[PDB]
């Protein structure tokens, strides 16, 4: 192949093109639930004031 | 309000006269990114009610 | 893509004032022709498929 910046061809790893060429903008696909509190299962809820 | 990015052209192109079976130059632009960011003025003033 | 021939004037061409039975003169003209022919200018640039 060829260098980055070389004389003749030009390639998306020159230095001429950096901060041009941008990632598109993903959702989390690594997303962990949110948490619930737990106590709110097992104990009973009063009616409270 | 996010700023503006200006690719620069900085690149000396170039062409050449030729005859019928001269075989052409081959040549190569270049650039540079420049950007702006903007920025605030303020002030406040302050009155009686009155 | 041919090009171009111009008949460029070269000539003295002259007339003379005369009185009634006077005898008219005589005179010729003169060219020389130029010619033009188109000539190629041309260049190439390269890029990755990417």
């Amino acid at each position: 192949g060829f260098s980055a910046d070389h004389s003749q061809i030009a390639q998306t790893k020159d230095t001429m093109f950096t901060g041009y060429l941008d990632p598109v903008q993903a959702k989390d696909y690594f997303a962990e639930a949110e948490k619930t509190s737990i106590v709110q299962r097992v104990a009973q809820k009063i009616p409270m004031g | 309000a996010t700023g503006i990015v200006i690719p620069h052209w900085t690149g000396d192109v170039s062409a050449q006269w030729i005859g019928e079976g001269d075989m052409k130059p081959i040549t190569k632009g270049n650039m540079t990114k420049r950007d702006v960011h903007p920025a605030k003025i303020a002030t406040i003033f302050v009155a009686s009610a009155e």
